[PDB]
């Protein structure tokens, strides 16, 4: 068992403690499908009051 | 000094934030007026305090903290809260109308709306910051704001602030007290889409959380205010090396560096202990090798799961309080025997250790007990997918059907994003399954 | 069936 | 009233402890996949231990105990019983083991070394093959059958054959003894007082080894591969109240000295030392299980270790009572309504 | 998500609609003139919901009153709390609609609706943030089921992203000896199906029947009948007018309770059921509000749950209680009685808890179930059609007004299909 890195100081310590070793979209990019969401949404809606015009 | 910016979303991270910076006042001394006696660097510092606050002219320490929600009424309390002198209004953003547990109608309909001014408030606390770290977001996985709008957002840090880092406190459903039937659904949905933009997330399952203040507190029927102190505890053990002087977890870097080998797989699995009752007037003072074993019963875990059939791939122990080293090698040296912790073949087979000697403060009144040591374990075990299996498992049931799909198609969204989403999950319980099992 | 405030 | 499902029908046993459940009017049975139950008698493989005990107001129950595989798989009781410090590489009731993969973490072979220094032996040696599937192979000469273990895709382990098994008279007899275990949810390890010796049908002899039949004692093997079945015990089975008789007016000994102590003992040994790793005691569920294990005993009555069936099918005259046996101590003992087990 | 606009249609919606006003008036401790006298100050706290704020701090229901004829709101006017409502909010014709559906749809309420939508737009402006609309009605007359619907149609054409909620009241023979009810009905379920996010089904069977055998009325009347439905409406609507976690607003409500979007036809339930003469001295224990509000006797729809699968289900308890025992209580049915609740919705019963009881209890559990057994309901009104239709009878009334058999065949198709929808998941 081996310890390493005692790091001190008045508001604390620290170490490790080993016991055996190993054996990005775009800006606009986003923007264009928070739009793709409004129109898709837009023509639903514009399907419905359609609908009521009926 | 590098500082950090906290983003409190939807009404559980506004909640949840009033349970920490309660208790990050009272561990550093500030009063409800911002007022900090202990403070003599007037105006401005280099302490490892100003991480989290900022200082102005008249002597008030002031949160690098921005609340968001779609709906004002939880906000609202903060401005006339008992800690309101603390804030000002610049950094308490509130809409009108609510995202009704809707992951869509919080990420496109409602999130397009105000993203931009959420943003610009950031940014504002940006330009107060000599060298930004990044940030930490807290928010709730079932609702609406917190699933739907957390997306959203996570999403721009990634392009306004791309190599700035992003820590994740997230609470997992549990029907136990869930207002939701659709919260399987947005939980997979806003894990999707979040899950390349943050570096590492605390996942806390109000299952756990509401069975340990039930266990170990006597509580008959816990509230959100009993859910949210415990809570506090443990994120405070998390941020407690970034706001104090230490040499372990100084900075949001070295999470990423000590506990997340696989970007993808940054899900730590938080133990805490020793959760004691205030009530109790006697209470059995804890030895260091006793909470240290804790940390391996599955009762004290953020998490319900079983650590025993999965493997580690890091292990943290930060200690709080009375403990010096020597207790703490011993009761690992114990523990390695009796308790079965298998690490992967490709990873060191050991504990990082932390102490800091303030020990656990505790709010005033509450229900829990103040006690002389405390640890939290941070632990990068496979065991946890067995959360992901549990949700995965509802969000199947109710989408074979369709059920409450037209809600989320209705607010623009595309039902084959139900698919995509799910098919990414799909891979996550595997890359975890190609982990920590044998063939 | 009679069914009166 | 109480409430449980079945995922597993081809089981044997708890077809019958489903039956006896339905039949106390309190045990309502649910369908596979529902969610809202108390007990599970879950699938052979791939029981999904992860969604238990997450139902809110539900105390969830299930007859395997996760890790249990580690125990009743070949491969893994070997590398159990060497890895493990309680049972040493010097196992006295444990015949010598080492694990094996094809060509296609392989011991592959410091089991050798153990040929060659029986090379030097005049102690005869034989080795065996089995593995996976119902469908082993038997011989002196290594080199023939670990072709036959390079040929199939799955993993084996070769362990030595006991050339000098206790001979049943008359008939000049191999046989091996079958005991059923239940630990419970508290780790309460009972033995079932009733066992069997699976008997074979004939004289054991050591001059021939393709498939001898004299060699192995499966039920399957002896009803289909022989013209000899119940000449002296129906059914190859011999339980446990003749071959006690049989002991004493033969050898001048008993069943619970002779054999019993040391079937008792590695009972003991092998659960206790996989008790840790799957233990319910602090779990969100409980566990109990069914074990049953296969031993062998030597002409200087010796027992010896086989393996761990983790899916273990029982007697026919047994089921009534072993069945019954199951429902008062595993499930009532959790699920209370309005011995013939040994504490160990 | 703030203020609720109210309307009231035909004789049926008006006396209900006042009674529900008169009820959660006193509730939230505002008296006929509007002025405020209570203890609690739960009582002010969601009080905008569905009251608006007038000079004196005086509390005016957000209520707009319809009807054809002047009978019955006159008689509101002259009610109890008839002075508490917006004068101008009184929109009222003289022809009347007859029990005719396209009376009120097509030609007489045709002439009326633009006043109505008038008031509504008024009412709308003042809101700050606007949920939807909760109208009141029965099905089987002429204005509120004709009028209504159109009233509805229209609505959601100016307000498409708000959620509409309606009380409709449905028909049956053991209440109203009209012959043309069925016809009223069948044609506004289509209009409902189509044009609403919720919709409470208070069945007029069911209100005889409990007023008949449970509370041993051998003469039930129509405030004995609304008694009932107006405990209703102040339980299924606690959750929105006091401070609450679950279903608290109209839309949040629709999420949890409709998982598709023509199945929600909620059944309601309510226990302890009490009449106006009942004495009620003895409170109930927990178990005993959970084993009735889910037992058929108090339901009020007149549809046997154990005939199908709920779906989703809201339970809202009132008065102060172990809110730790509600939860066990609750578990212990879906525990219980787990198969009649579909497995491919987890957890689909939700709970809420408010501490203010309602008038004259202690102890009151309010049921909201989106059961498939709601289909018996449909059936019901379907076959009553049908004896008719088949021999095309009483039709003149429909088509002297410009109606056309087709659009009858079209919304019995309609409901047809419906109740095949309901019966498709119920075996899921
Ligand atoms: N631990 C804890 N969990 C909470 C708290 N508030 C809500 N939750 C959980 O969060 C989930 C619901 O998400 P919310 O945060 O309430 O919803 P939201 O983010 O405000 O989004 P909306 O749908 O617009 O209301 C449920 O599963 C709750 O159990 C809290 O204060 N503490
Ligand atoms: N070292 C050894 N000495 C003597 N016999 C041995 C032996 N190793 C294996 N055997 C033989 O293996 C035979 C069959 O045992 P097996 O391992 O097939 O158990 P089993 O058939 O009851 C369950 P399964 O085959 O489904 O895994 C035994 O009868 C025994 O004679
Ligand atoms: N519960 C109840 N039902 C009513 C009341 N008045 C009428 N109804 C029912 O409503 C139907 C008649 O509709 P009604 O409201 O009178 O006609 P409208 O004025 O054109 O809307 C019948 O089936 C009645 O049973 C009432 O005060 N209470
Ligand atoms: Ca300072
Ligand atoms: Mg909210
Ligand atoms: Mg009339
Ligand atoms: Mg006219």
């Amino acid at each position: 068992m081996e310890v390493i890195e005692l790091n001190k100081c008045t508001s604390g310590q620290s170490f490790e403690v080993i016991l055996k070793p190993p054996s990005d979209p775009s800006l606009e990019e986003i923007q264009k499908k928070l739009e793709a969401a409004e129109e898709r949404r837009k023509y639903q809606e514009a399907e419905l009051l359609k609908h009521l015009a009926e | 000094m590098r500082e950090c910016i906290s983003i409190h979303v939807g009404q559980a991270g506004v909640q949840i934030g009033n349970a920490c910076w309660e208790l990050y006042c009272l561990e550093h001394g500030i009063q409800p007026d911002g007022q900090m006696p202990s403070d003599k660097t007037i105006g401005g510092g280099d302490d490892s305090f100003n991480t989290f606050f900022s200082e102005t002219g008249a002597g008030k320490h002031v949160p690098r903290a921005v609340f968001v929600d779609l709906e004002p009424t939880v906000i609202d309390e903060v401005r006339t809260g008992t800690y309101r002198q603390l804030f000002h209004p610049e950094q308490l953003i509130t809409g009108k109308e609510d995202a009704a547990n809707n992951y869509a109608r919080g990420h496109y309909t409602i999130g397009k709306e105000i993203i931009d001014l959420v943003l610009d408030r950031i940014r504002k606390l940006a330009d107060q910051c000599t060298g930004l770290q990044g940030f930490l977001v807290f928010h709730s996985f079932g609702g609406g704001t917190g699933s739907g709008f957390t997306s959203l957002l996570m999403e721009r840090l990634s392009v306004d602030y791309g190599k700035k880092s992003k820590l994740e406190f997230s609470i997992y459903p549990a029907p136990q007290v869930s207002t939701a039937v659709v919260e399987p659904y947005n939980s997979i949905l806003t894990t999707h889409t979040t899950l390349e933009h943050s570096d590492c997330a605390f996942m806390v399952d109000n299952e756990a959380i509401y069975d340990i203040c039930r266990r170990n507190l006597d509580i008959e029927r816990p509230t959100y205010t009993n859910l949210n102190r415990l809570i506090s505890q443990i994120v405070s053990s998390i941020t407690a090396s970034l706001r104090f002087d230490g040499a372990l977890n100084v900075d949001l870097t070295e999470f990423q560096t000590n506990l997340v080998p696989y970007p993808r797989i940054h899900f730590p699995l938080a133990t805490y202990a020793p959760v004691i009752s205030a009530e109790k007037a006697y209470h059995e003072q804890l030895s260091v090798a006793e909470i240290t074993n804790a940390c391996f019963e599955p009762a004290n875990q953020m998490v319900k799961c079983d650590p025993r059939h999965g493997k580690y791939m890091a292990c943290c122990l930060l200690y709080r309080g009375d403990v010096v080293p020597k207790d703490v090698n011993a009761a690992i040296a114990t523990i390695k025997t009796k308790r079965s912790i298998q690490f992967v073949d490709w990873c060191p087979t050991g504990f990082k250790v932390g102490i800091n000697y303030q020990p656990p403060t505790v709010v005033p009144g509450g229900d829990l007990a103040k006690v002389q040591r405390a640890v939290c374990m941070l632990s990068n075990t496979t065991a946890i997918a067995e959360a992901w299996a549990r949700l995965d498992h509802k969000f199947d049931l109710m989408y074979a059907k369709r059920a409450f799909v037209h809600w989320y198609v209705g607010e623009g969204m595309e039902e084959g994003e139900f698919s995509e989403a799910r098919e990414d999950m799909a891979a996550l319980e595997k890359d975890y399954e190609e982990v920590g099992v044998d063939s | 069936x009679v069914x009166x405030x | 009233m109480y409430t449980f499902v079945v995922r597993d029908e081809n089981s044997s046993v708890y077809a019958e402890v489903s039956r006896l459940l339905l039949a106390t009017g309190q045990w309502k049975r649910l369908r596979k996949d529902n969610p809202r139950f108390n007990l599970m008698l879950g699938e052979r493989n791939r029981l999904p231990f992860g969604r238990l005990g997450h139902e809110p107001g539900l105390v969830q129950l299930v007859n395997y105990y996760r890790g249990a595989d580690k125990l009743c798989r070949k491969a893994s009781l070997v590398k159990l019983i060497k890895t493990s410090p309680e049972l040493s590489e010097s196992c006295t009731w444990f015949p010598e083991s080492y694990v094996i993969y094809p060509t296609n973490t392989d011991e592959r072979e410091v089991f050798l070394a153990a040929y060659n220094r029986r090379r030097e032996g005049r102690e005869g040696n034989v080795w065996i093959a089995k593995s996976s599937a119902g469908a082993i192979l038997i011989s002196s000469e290594a080199s023939e059958l670990l072709d036959f273990i390079d040929e199939q895709g799955q993993v084996h382990v070769i362990q030595k054959y006991l050339e000098k098994p206790l001979l049943l008279e008359p008939g000049h007899r191999k046989f091996d003894i079958r005991s059923w275990v239940l630990v419970d949810h508290l780790y309460n390890i009972y033995l079932y007082r009733e066992g069997v010796l699976r008997t074979s049908s004939e004289p054991y002899n050591s001059a021939n080894f393709q498939d001898k039949t004299c060699h192995l004692t499966n039920h399957c093997i002896q009803k289909e591969y022989s013209k000899n079945y119940g000449r002296y015990e129906e059914g190859n089975e011999m339980f446990f109240e003749e071959f006690n008789q049989y002991l004493m007016d033969a050898l001048n000994t008993t069943l619970e000295n002779s054999i019993l102590l040391q079937i008792k003992h590695i009972i003991r040994s092998c659960l206790m030392c996989i008790e840790p790793a799957i233990s319910t005691k602090h779990l969100h569920y409980q566990s109990f299980q069914l074990f049953g294990f296969d031993f062998m005993v030597d002409e200087e009555l010796k027992v010896w270790l086989i393996e761990v069936n983790g899916a273990p099918a029982c007697a026919q005259k047994l089921y009534a009572e072993l069945c019954q046996g199951i429902v008062d101590v595993a499930i009532s003992s959790v699920f209370p309504l309005a011995s013939i087990f040994i504490k160990l | 998500m703030r203020e609720i606009v109210h309307i009231q249609a035909g004789q049926c919606g008006n006396q209900i609609g006042a009674k529900f006003w008169e009820v959660i008036s006193d509730e939230h401790g505002i008296d006929p003139t509007g002025s405020y006298h209570g203890d609690s100050d739960l009582q002010l706290e969601r009080i905008n919901v569905y009251y608006n704020e007038a000079t004196g701090n005086k509390y005016v229901p957000r209520a707009i009153l319809v009807d054809l004829e002047p009978g019955t709101m006159d008689s509101v006017r002259s009610g109890p709390f008839g002075q508490i409502f917006r004068p101008d909010n009184f929109v009222f014709g003289q022809s009347g609609a007859g029990n005719n559906w396209a009376k009120g749809h097509y030609t007489e309420g045709a002439e009326l609706v633009d006043s109505v939508l008038d008031v509504v737009r008024k009412e709308s402006e003042s809101c700050d943030c606007l949920q939807g609309f909760q109208l009141t009605h029965s099905l089987g007359g002429g204005t509120g089921s004709g009028m209504g619907t159109l009233l509805i149609s229209k609505i959601r054409e100016e307000y498409p992203d708000r959620i509409m909620n309606t009380f409709s009241v449905m028909p049956s023979p053991k209440v109203s000896d009209t012959v043309v009810e069925p016809y009223n009905a069948t044609l506004s379920v289509h209009q409902l199906v189509e044009n609403t996010d919720e919709t409470y089904c208070i069945d007029n069977e069911a209100l005889y029947d409990i007023c008949f055998r449970t509370l041993k009325l051998t003469t039930p009347t129509y405030g004995d009948l609304n008694h009932l439905v107006s405990a209703t409406m102040s339980g299924v609507t606690t959750c929105l007018r006091f401070p609450g976690q679950l279903n608290a607003d109209l839309r949040k409500l629709a999420v949890n309770m409709v998982p598709f979007p023509r199945l929600h036809f909620f059944m309601p339930g309510f226990a302890p059921l009490t009449s106006r003469g009942s004495q009620q001295y003895r409170a109930l224990t927990v178990p005993e509000l959970t084993q009735q509000m889910f037992d058929s006797k108090n339901m009020m729809a007149a549809c046997d749950p154990r005939h199908g699968r709920y779906l989703t289900v809201a339970a809202i308890f009132r008065g102060r209680m172990s809110m730790k025992e509600v939860d066990e209580q609750m578990l212990n049915v879906q525990n219980k009685n787990s198969s009649y609740f579909v497995e491919w919705i987890p957890n689909n019963v939700k709970t809420a808890v408010c501490d203010i009881p309602p008038r004259g209890l202690k102890m009151s559990a309010t049921f909201i179930g989106n059961s498939t057994a709601i289909q018996e309901l449909f059936k019901r009104i379907s076959e009553q059609f049908t004896a008719m239709f088949r021999r095309k009878a009483f039709l003149h009334w429909y088509t002297g007004e410009g109606m056309d058999e087709m659009e009858f065949t079209e919304a019995e198709s309609n409901m047809n299909d419906l109740v095949s929808e309901y019966q498709q998941y119920q075996d899921a």
